[PDB]
DNA sequence: TACGAGGTTTTAGAGCTGTGTTGTTTCGAATGGTTCCAAAACCTCGTA
DNA sequence: TACGAGGTTTTGGAACCATTCGAAACAACACAGCTCTAAAACCTCGTA
DNA sequence: TTTACTACTCGTTCTGGTGTTTCTCG
DNA sequence: AAACACCAGAACGAGTAGTAAATTGG
């Protein structure tokens, strides 16, 4: 059937089938993966050339393949007519999520985000603003009716980029922030569709025109990662900040007491959040910068 | 009703024989009354379908047998619906289908 | 989102360039504008695709149907994000009332039974048509008496002989199986384009084959395939498939209009979805007359 | 019924801006689905008059504003009456209007 | 031998190139295909011609009408050789029987008188029309009683007042003079094209103004000019001439057909000549009805 | 009115009007001719540029202008609507030519032709053939019923160019003979239309497709002029014989006991022949080589 | 004899012409609509 | 007090679409022809 | 005054080749 | 794998210019 490995194709390559093996024929090096060890095949880049023979065999081995677009966002997935992957059942669970468990997990996630913002503000030696954000963290409630997240993200931005700063503006700092946030949103959406759950049903976000509500809800704690990189290179043009922003892929961060790459952190975080929402367990992930 | 006839051609110019054929074909087209709509595109005004049949017969008789040459016949009403994105319409009487033509004062 | 149905049978490579489906066989190179293509059907298991073409195909809501080694459909791409306000449509679908769902399912199953009765009537088989019409009246909300099954049984036994059954492995039964998975693909694509989900359907209390809503809406349209399979009962499978491919080129009378099957499917799906989610529309009528 | 739309253009190439305009216009024409009938002559297949109106609107939006560019819309029956003095008709499906298209075996 | 009537009013130079009438004014250069031109009319006495254009014009049987200083026609080119078998036609004309000539002249003068009567009838001047019709019956072979003159007298006195006469120098009389020398040119050209001669005519025993046959055949067609001059009796000479130029653009009902004046003139002349020379045709009928 | 000079324009020139003078503005030299001394203006070449002002004035001064085509043959003439040249009356006389006078003048002309052929044959030292042709000349009768002209012509041609020579052949001698005969025919037709008479009514020739019957009838005696030049350069290609044939324009011959250019001889001969046919006198011209 | 100079009619297609006509295309105007997105409009309330 | 951080609907327009329909147009076919040139007859009757 | 021929000479047209770059709310 | 920019670099398409020639039955 479907095994354990999730195979992500992010570079130019030709994928072919051979004697129950998937041939990852990348330009740099060629690899072969047995089709029984593959559970999800995620084709995130658009540089990939694949064969119909591979598609047929991956369907027969009950593997889920997910195609993403130029923006590295999930855009389609292959659905067999008869035999289905396990992740499909996840959709049913997403349709039945109790209000209280969503409340609790969203509150924990936004508490992590506020604590992360306070930690970074303290790191940039703005101890008074960090203490103010910490107090607003103590002001948190279920589903944040008092909008502590909004005032925290106002003190955060006015402290980092000056009181004249405003997200609606069209300066280079705002463009860099938007680009890094897009990077994180793409990562979290790709890891959400990998888990089989949808991005259009979120814990708190309910925007009609937003199709990544769950992705945003889960990526909220990770925004300070982008914010720190943007602030560290504030006095630069957008291209330099983008070149520095691409370092989040090849950097390491501390998660679960281990030094992990940020993509693995995002994947494991998403899986644990979905596990907590499924009511299988009540453990909520904790990411702190 | 008045017909209009658009001839479009691409002719090779590699050999001297091909250039001779192109020159002779252009001479024939101009002699038979084809107005240059654009480069390589010519138009002729025909009074009726009898004239169209006669003209296609003449063209087949004088076919250079080189390149890609095509003919499209459209009614004058259809030709008047042509949209000009840019450039200026050719206002010579040769394009017009007016029976009474004035060169100079039109007494009006 | 076009008119051309494109079927590929030969080993080749499919690529993308300037909104075109670049088909480059070793003999011929042939370009098709993406706006024209409506269904792409890859029967041969030797076609070499590229991921950018897949992204661009799902961008234009082009149905892509992959096929097995025996040239039968095995999977098809459905986009994660086909409607801008997809989140709102999914949220409204989750809140579908059971009463409205039952009423609309009763209406569409009555449409199916009535179309079967009319086809038997025009087939010069007058007697069984009256029995199906009588069975139609006995049908009630949610069909407690399984009158839909009785109508299908008499329909099949009258068209293909009393010995014929749906579960048999005879050739014309494989023809109906091929036809119904060609209609189901278009209906699934249209219900996804409507922003909804195929998993949650009107009947079976969300017990999903992942195509519950599409298979529920398809019910009045199955006589279209049944007629083509019936009148070619003598021919072999390849000829019946060739004749089945004529649903993409034949006009059918729907809502006082002579529309092609793609437009009828689209408009019917949209009207059913609008009748369900907002309760602000009338149930559509498709008649095989 | 199916419409056909013939665009004929002659564009200046003297200045680099003019060559920019020509290149961008050709890119746009190819992207919108225009088959090269001949050099400087392009054709597009439209399902109906609504598509023709939309396409002329798009062309006016993307008008290069250089040279002489004209459009003629003719019915598919009118386009089928075109006479080929020489050369070969383009037999690609893009020119044809068949709804059900087979690349390979047509099962017939 | 075409449809376009070309009128030149400005100082210019007329030349020939590739079957085209090259008109090169100091302002504009303008080319007309010789096959299209039917009548060429040079009113201005400043036009500079060339002999090659003259030869090519007479080759295509194009009427060329020169004009005086007052823009009135003064001369026109007629070709020596307009028909291949011109010698045979001239020899047959020389042998025209007096009986056939008298009969045909009686027929055409009856046509003229009848057209005058019909025009007075449609002019709402009922009474004089009956008198002309009565005068028509009194007409006999060669018109011994000069009934043609009596009909013309009542016609002119009824249309233009009793004081009006043909020999008067009033403006609308100059209008009729201009009109009648525009029909006479076409009729002379057509009788020359028929191979015949204008000198030898039906009446007056060959006492020729060099346009005897043309003036004889023209008789039924004078109401065409008389109508246009009559209904514009108020306007000045230039306006009446402008309206007279509409005979080249107006369709008239001839032999159950809506033909332009050039084709009617050609058909009438050919049929009259065939009825004369060979006695193997019926006299044509032109009706102003 | 019209004077005496006939002005022939045979070279490139621009003709303009000025203060009752015609301005022959030839390239070589410019001349001015008073409009009262001009009776006929013959524009024989196609290199001439003329003005409408000249045409108007020439019409007012009652001058006849005759346009000729590329082959230097009369193709058109300007006919005023009202005032006519004297030559027009000639047409009437041509219509009434008695049979006997035509018989006599044709017999004299063909006798001159036969005598000229015999004289030339004697000049080429073929005395026996010359005597045979002289005897056939004695065999002449009215209108040549015994066809002495044909047998004399065959003797002439078989003596000059060998017995194998035939007129229908496509050798260079035949082409040169045809070209020189065309030159003489053009001359005689131009001089016939100058006299006002038509070329389509001949003394003996009655060919329908021939439009220069009278021209041929008059030019018959002058054929030995072309024949001698062709025979003198028999052993040459056609271009050399044409270059030698052009010498007939700039040569001199004895006519009326004077050395005259051949064009003047042709003009005077034509005038005297028409005078003899008009029955004004009975003198017949005599041209002998 | 036969050919063939001087000729004349006969045909025989070749190319050309304009208008009616009858059924069948054709053209927009109309009739329902369909997504998609960017600009508003609203909430809470904490720091300037 | 205002701004705008965190957000959510609401609402025009913009661009797109497929089928109808009623009157007007149009397309070969069918007519009456027309002119024009070459290729055949036909003549008479000498000189091979 | 034209035609017919021959270059030459500019404009017009499209294809191949060579880099450079490829996530800008929530 | 695809778009977007830049160039070359051959193929088309006309216009101009200089030269030579311009009666092929009766
Ligand atoms: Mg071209
Ligand atoms: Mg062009």
């Amino acid at each position: 059937m479907a095994g354990w490995r999730t195979v992500v194709v992010n570079i130019h390559s030709k994928l072919s089938y051979k004697n129950n093996h998937l041939i990852f024929r990348n330009s740099y090096k060629t690899e072969m993966i047995h089709l029984s060890e593959i559970d999800i095949l995620l084709l995130e880049t658009t540089d990939i050339v694949l064969t119909t023979m591979l598609v047929k065999r991956l369907v027969d081995e009950n593997i889920l393949v997910i195609f993403c677009d130029d923006k590295r966002l999930p855009t389609a997935f292959l659905t067999p007519y008869y035999a289905r992957h396990d992740s499909s059942l996840q959709i049913a669970r997403q349709i039945a999520w109790k209000e209280n468990v969503k409340c609790e997990v969203w509150t924990a996630i936004i508490a992590q985000k506020i604590l992360n913002q306070s930690y970074y503000l303290g790191e940039c030696s703005f101890f008074e603003k960090s203490q103010s954000i910490m107090e607003l963290y103590h002001g948190l409630e279920r589903f944040d009716p008092s909008n502590r997240e909004g005032h925290s993200a106002r003190i955060y931005f006015n402290t980092l980029f000056g009181n004249d700063f405003t997200r609606e503006s069209d300066n280079d700092i705002n463009a860099a922030l938007d680009y890094g946030y897009t990077l994180l949103l793409s990562m979290f959406a790709r890891e959400v569709v990998v888990c089989g759950c949808m991005t259009q049903i979120g814990l708190k976000h309910a925007n009609q025109f937003n199709q990544f509500n769950l992705a945003s809800d889960i990526m909220e704690p990770f925004r300070p990662i982008i914010d720190r990189i943007v602030y560290q290179n504030r006095h630069n043009n957008f291209v330099k900040i983008k070149k520095e922003l691409f370092s989040i892929f090849s950097e390491t961060y501390l998660y679960n007491g281990k030094e992990m790459y940020l993509s693995n952190i995002v994947s494991d975080y998403t899986k644990k959040v979905i596990k907590a929402l499924n009511q299988l367990g009540e453990e909520i992930p904790e990411f702190r910068i | 009703r008045y017909m209009r006839m658009i001839l479009m051609f691409d002719m090779p110019t590699d050999t001297a024989e091909e250039r001779k054929a192109y020159r002779k074909f252009r001479k024939f087209l101009l002699s038979e009354g084809f107005i240059m709509h654009q480069f390589s595109v010519y138009s002729k005004l025909l009074l009726n379908h009898t004239a169209n049949t006669a003209m296609v017969g003449r063209l087949k008789a004088n076919n250079p047998k080189k390149g890609n040459i095509t003919i499209l016949t459209v009614t004058e009403k259809q030709f008047a619906r042509m949209i000009y994105l840019y450039g200026d319409k050719n206002t010579s009487i040769a394009n017009s289908e007016e029976r009474l033509v004035f060169l100079g004062d039109n007494y009006c």
